[PDB]
């Protein structure tokens, strides 16, 4: 199947 | 970042029943609060020591985008495969410990790009090739030791390989001397 | 039709007989004798209307082949084509454009390479176009703009290059446009902003450049907008505030500049906002507090300045808040942590000052909290003492104060805390015993006094202990053997005393051992020889005693050794040859006596040695380190003779 993209999250410290 | 992603790729390519890569979290900004990994004074990995930790698997080519890594320790484990060529991109590297494994294939010739290298330990494996002889181009090379795997054909005696002893290259089917 | 199915099925068998490895997938084997309509009822992946082929569905069936012998000239009634998840290879033939009633066209995951032929523009009735997960290259023809009824374009994860065609402005019925993971380039055409029906537009992971077209104010029903990891520039147009149906705007890892526009406060439905890793500057607009349905907010790694507004008190649903790596300054408002269900707070690498508010863990659900490198001060709040969900906590580099045994409590699920470089004083408590899955405990450089509770050793999941540069007292017991997972133990800069416990020898994962600047006074444990991973050990500036045990020379993986500023005695043994990795040896300021052994002409790793201010005598060995040792490592000794080239204040050897 074809899907939207997904944004990751900013790195923590 | 980039060092973190290279180390995460390394983690995905291995198996560990002892859980020694448990803390390697790819969610943080930098891999400096991980265990067995030490960073520089300005957030750059300089040692990756993971030896005698009972790992099983294959190396990857991403290991070559750790631009400032100085020490690489993976000896006394159960890794199978061949040594990548991208290890020639670790321009500032002092020691390479990779022995007591099940590595196969030939020794890459790109290892001649590493000018500051001082320790090579590849011994006690199953590697087959010709000792590319570009290693005589590093000239720092305090100690080299590979003495259990078949590298048949010649022991070069260029300017570098002139202070070594037969105790290296032993039992390796070389016999040029 | 029924009479034409003769030719149709004959061509189909001729095409099928061109595959390879068909034996495993006996599913396609059901194609048998073409006769009076039996194949319609029994042939897999085939449907006929009025006796003619309509649909070709061959998902995930293991086929192998090419499209060389596909009957383009025999199938005038094919309308549905789906051939996803196979191993078809070759190229895409232009004849594919001659199906007059084609509606659904899928050529997903396959081996397909080559270009995208322009003649696909003739597909007047095409509705959905999928060319995902292939190795297509070249460009995107402008003739795509002639498909006036398509409603879904998916061409992502191919090797495309070149610009976005402007004729996309006439694709007046698009809904979903996915172009991610390709190598596009150029600038976004402005006419893309004039589509009256887009709801999902993905352009992330490309090389687009230029500025965002302000015409994006005309997208009145978009619900998602991804453009991260590109090379955009300029400033975020204020008209971006009229996309009033958004709920996820992400533009991170770009080259944008300027201030964040206040108009983002007009989008009621926005729930995710990613803007980190850019070059924005200015101050936080107070209007950013008027987004009542906001769940995630990440503005890390930028060039913002000024104070944090109080209006963040109105964000009731916040769960993630990323403000780290900026140049914000001032005090911290009480409204920053007002929300009940906050779970992550990342405020480090800024210039805040003052006191923490009294609403840090009001809802009792916080998990992650970082405050490194600021100028906070005072005591820790009391609502943070009873916050029973912490996992990772970082307080490093600040000026908090108070009593260490009163500041904290019991945390069942903690596994990382770092409280270094602060002003806590007191004695360690026994509450830390009840964090059973804690892994790291770093508490260096504070004002803590007292003794280490025995309960500190109940912890068996521990892997790093750091209680350095403090005023701890007491003696180390034997139950120190219980931890046994530890790999980095740092206890220097304290006032520990007594013997070195022998139980240390039961530690096997030990890598880094720092036991220095204390008042230990007793023989080094003669049984330390079972550390097959240790590479660093520093036992300097102590009150140690009788001769170094030779067991220390079975520490095979040793690279740095520092037995300096002590009361050692006797002679250095010859077993130091076995150390084949050691490259630093600090051995000065003792009563070491005798002669330095000659067998040290065997370890080639030595670079730095120091045996100054001892009672040594005799010739130095033939090593590069002794060859190249400055004068400052040989004074104070009795009879150290040297060679003419290596003349550093020493008497010439006889
Ligand atoms: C507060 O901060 C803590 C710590 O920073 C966060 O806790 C961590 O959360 C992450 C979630 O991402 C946990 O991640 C773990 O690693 C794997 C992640 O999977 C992805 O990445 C790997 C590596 O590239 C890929 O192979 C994989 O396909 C994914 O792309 C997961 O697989 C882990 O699941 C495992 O659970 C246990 C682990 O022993 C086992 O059952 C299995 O191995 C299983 O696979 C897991 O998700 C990480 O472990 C957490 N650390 C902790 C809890 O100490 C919190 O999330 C954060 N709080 C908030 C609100 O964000
Ligand atoms: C083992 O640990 C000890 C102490 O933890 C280390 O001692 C440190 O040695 C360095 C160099 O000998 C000292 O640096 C010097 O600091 C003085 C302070 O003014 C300065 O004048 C000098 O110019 C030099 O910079 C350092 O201060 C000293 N640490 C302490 C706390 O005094 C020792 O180096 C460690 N061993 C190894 C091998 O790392
Ligand atoms: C790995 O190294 C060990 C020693 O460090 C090898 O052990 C010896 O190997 C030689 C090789 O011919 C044998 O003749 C000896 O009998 C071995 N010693 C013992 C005690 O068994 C070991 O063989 C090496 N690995 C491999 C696969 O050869
Ligand atoms: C090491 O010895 C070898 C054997 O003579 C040298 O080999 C050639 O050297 C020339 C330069 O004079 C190079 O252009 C060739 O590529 C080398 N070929 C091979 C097969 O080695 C080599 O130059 C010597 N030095 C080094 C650093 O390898
Ligand atoms: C996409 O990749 C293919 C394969 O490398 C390229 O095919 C070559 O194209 C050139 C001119 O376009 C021809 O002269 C060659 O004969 C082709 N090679 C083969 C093996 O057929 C194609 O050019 C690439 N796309 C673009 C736009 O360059
Ligand atoms: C409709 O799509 C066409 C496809 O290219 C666009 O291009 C041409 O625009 C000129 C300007 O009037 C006209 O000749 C035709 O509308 C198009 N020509 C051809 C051959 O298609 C056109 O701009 C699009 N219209 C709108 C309003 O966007
Ligand atoms: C955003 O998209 C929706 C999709 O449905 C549009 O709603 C349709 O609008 C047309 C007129 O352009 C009507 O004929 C349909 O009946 C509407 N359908 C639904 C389900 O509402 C909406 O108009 C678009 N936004 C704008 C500003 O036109
Ligand atoms: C966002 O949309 C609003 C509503 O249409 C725009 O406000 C109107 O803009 C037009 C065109 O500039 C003006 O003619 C009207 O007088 C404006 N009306 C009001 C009440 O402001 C607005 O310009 C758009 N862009 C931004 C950044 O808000
Ligand atoms: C934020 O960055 C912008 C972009 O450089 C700065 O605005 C520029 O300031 C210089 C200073 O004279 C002007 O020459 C430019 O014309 C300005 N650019 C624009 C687009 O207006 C702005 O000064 C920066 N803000 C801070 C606080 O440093
Ligand atoms: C901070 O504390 C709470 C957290 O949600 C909120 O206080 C509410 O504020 C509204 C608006 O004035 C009142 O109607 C509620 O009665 C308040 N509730 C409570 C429990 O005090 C708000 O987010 C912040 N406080 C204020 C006064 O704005
Ligand atoms: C350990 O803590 C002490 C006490 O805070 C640090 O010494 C102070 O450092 C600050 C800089 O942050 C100076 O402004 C003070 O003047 C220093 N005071 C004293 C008495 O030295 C010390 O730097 C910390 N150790 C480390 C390694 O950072
Ligand atoms: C952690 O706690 C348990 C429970 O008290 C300890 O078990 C007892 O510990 C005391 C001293 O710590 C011993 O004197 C007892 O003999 C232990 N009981 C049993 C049945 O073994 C456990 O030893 C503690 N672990 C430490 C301190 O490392
Ligand atoms: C090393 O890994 C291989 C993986 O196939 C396994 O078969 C072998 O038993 C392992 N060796 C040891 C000593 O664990
Ligand atoms: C080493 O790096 C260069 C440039 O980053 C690139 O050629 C490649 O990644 C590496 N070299 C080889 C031969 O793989
Ligand atoms: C497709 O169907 C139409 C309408 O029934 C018919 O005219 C045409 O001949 C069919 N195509 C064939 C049988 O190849
Ligand atoms: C059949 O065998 C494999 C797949 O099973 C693959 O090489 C290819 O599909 C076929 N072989 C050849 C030589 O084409
Ligand atoms: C084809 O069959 C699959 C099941 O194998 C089904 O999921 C799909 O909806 C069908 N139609 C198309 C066009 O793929
Ligand atoms: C953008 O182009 C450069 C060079 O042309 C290339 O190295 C880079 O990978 C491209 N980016 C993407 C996302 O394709
Ligand atoms: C705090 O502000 C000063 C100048 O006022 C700046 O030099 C420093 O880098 C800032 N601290 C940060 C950004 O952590
Ligand atoms: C060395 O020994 C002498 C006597 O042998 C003693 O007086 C002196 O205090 C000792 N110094 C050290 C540093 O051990």
């Amino acid at each position: 199947p074809v899907r939207s993209s997904q944004s990751s999250q900013a790195g923590g410290r | 970042n980039a060092e973190g992603d290279a180390l995460s790729a390394l983690k995905n390519s291995l198996a560990d029943p002892n859980k020694v890569l448990q803390s390697w979290d790819a969610t943080l900004v930098t891999p400096c609060t991980w265990f067995h990994v030490t960073c520089n004074s300005d957030n750059s990995v300089t040692r990756v020591d993971l030896g005698n930790a009972n790992l099983s698997g294959q190396l990857v080519m991403q290991l070559g985008q750790l631009p400032n890594l100085q020490y690489l320790e993976l000896y006394s484990n159960n890794i199978t495969g061949t040594i990548p060529e991208q290890l020639g991109n670790l321009t500032e590297l002092v020691s390479l410990d990779l022995y007591l494994n099940n590595l196969s294939g030939p020794i890459p010739s790109t290892l001649g790009r590493l000018k500051k290298l001082r320790f090579l330990r590849l011994n006690n494996n199953s590697l087959s090739g010709e000792i590319p002889r570009s290693l005589t181009a590093v000239l720092t090379l305090q100690v080299l030791d590979l003495s259990n795997n078949p590298l048949t054909g010649d022991i070069p005696v260029n300017g570098s390989f002139s202070l070594f002893t037969p105790i290296s290259f032993a039992n390796t089917k070389l016999t040029p001397l | 039709a029924v009479s034409a199915t003769v030719e149709e099925a004959n061509a189909l068998l001729k095409w099928k007989s061109t595959f390879t490895n068909q034996t495993s997938s006996s599913k396609l084997s059901s194609w048998v004798n073409p006769n009076t309509s039996s194949f319609c009822t029994s042939w897999y992946g085939v449907a006929c209307s009025l006796g003619s082929i309509i649909r070709l569905n061959l998902t995930n069936t293991g086929i192998e082949g090419t499209f060389e012998d596909f009957p383009f000239s025999s199938l005038p009634n094919l309308t549905f084509v789906d051939l996803s998840m196979n191993r078809f290879s070759g190229t895409i033939s232009p004849l594919w454009g001659r199906f007059s009633k084609l509606e659904y066209f899928d050529l997903s995951i396959n081996q397909l390479v080559g270009e995208i032929p322009p003649e696909l523009g003739d597909l007047s009735n095409l509705d959905t176009l999928h060319l995902v997960e292939n190795k297509l290259n070249g460009s995107i023809p402008s003739e795509i703009g002639r498909l006036t009824k398509v409603t879904e374009i998916a061409i992502y994860d191919n090797l495309l290059t070149g610009p976005i065609p402007s004729s996309f402005g006439n694709l007046t019925k698009l809904v979903n446009l996915y172009l991610f993971i390709n190598s596009l380039s150029g600038s976004i055409p402005s006419e893309i902003g004039n589509l009256p029906n887009l709801r999902e537009l993905c352009l992330d992971r490309n090389n687009l450049t230029g500025k965002i077209p302000s015409s994006f104010g005309n997208l009145k029903n978009v619900t998602l907008l991804n453009m991260f990891e590109n090379q955009l520039s300029g400033e975020i147009p204020p008209e971006i505030g009229n996309m009033t149906a958004l709920d996820t705007l992400s533009l991170h890892t770009n080259k944008l500049t300027g201030p964040i526009p206040s108009t983002l406060g007009n989008i009621k439905t926005l729930a995710v906002l990613h803007l980190y890793l850019n070059q924005l500057n200015g101050s936080i607009p107070p209007e950013l507090g008027e987004m009542e349905s906001m769940i995630d907010l990440e503005i890390s790694e930028n060039k913002l300045t000024g104070p944090v507004p109080d209006s963040f008190g109105k964000l009731t649903a916040l769960e993630w808040l990323f403000l780290r790596d900026n140049q914000l300054s001032g005090p911290i408002p009480p409204g920053i942590a007002n929300s009940t269900e906050l779970t992550v707070l990342q405020l480090d690498t800024n210039n805040f000052t003052g006191f923490l508010p009294d609403t840090i863990c009001r809802g009792g659900k916080l998990e992650n909290l970082t405050l490194d490198d600021n100028h906070f001060e005072g005591p820790v709040p009391k609502s943070l003492r009873d916050c029973k969900s912490l996992i990772r906590v970082r307080f490093k580099g600040n000026s908090f104060s108070g009593d260490i045994s009163e500041a904290f409590g019991v945390y069942p699920t903690l596994n990382f805390i770092d409280l270094s470089n602060n002003n806590f004083h007191g004695q360690l408590s026994a509450n830390w015993e009840q964090s059973q899955k804690l892994v790291a405990f770093i508490l260096s450089n504070n004002s803590i006094t007292g003794a280490i509770p025995p309960e500190i050793w109940n912890m068996t999941q521990l892997s790093q202990l750091d209680l350095s540069s403090n005023r701890i007292t007491g003696e180390l017991p034997e139950s120190i053997s219980n931890i046994n997972r530890i790999s980095k133990l740092q206890l220097n800069g304290n006032r520990l005393s007594g013997k070195i416990p022998s139980g240390i020898r039961l530690l096997t994962n030990l890598e880094y051992l720092d036991l220095s600047s204390n008042r230990f006074s007793s023989e080094i444990p003669p049984t330390l020889n079972n550390l097959p991973r240790l590479y660093y050990m520093n036992l300097s500036r102590n009150d140690l005693d009788q001769t170094i045990p030779e067991g220390l020379t079975k520490l095979s993986q040793l690279q740095m050794l520092d037995l300096s500023y002590n009361q050692l005695d006797g002679e250095i043994s010859s077993q130091f040859r076995s150390l084949q990795n050691l490259e630093r040896l600090d051995l000065s300021h003792n009563n070491l006596s005798g002669q330095i052994p000659p067998s040290f002409k065997d370890m080639l790793a030595l670079t730095h040695v120091d045996v100054s201010h001892n009672n040594l005598q005799g010739p130095i060995p033939d090593n590069a380190a002794f060859r190249n040792a400055p004068p400052d490592a040989f004074e104070g000794n009795k009879d150290l003779c040297g060679s003419v080239n290596t003349t550093q204040g020493l008497k010439p050897c006889s």
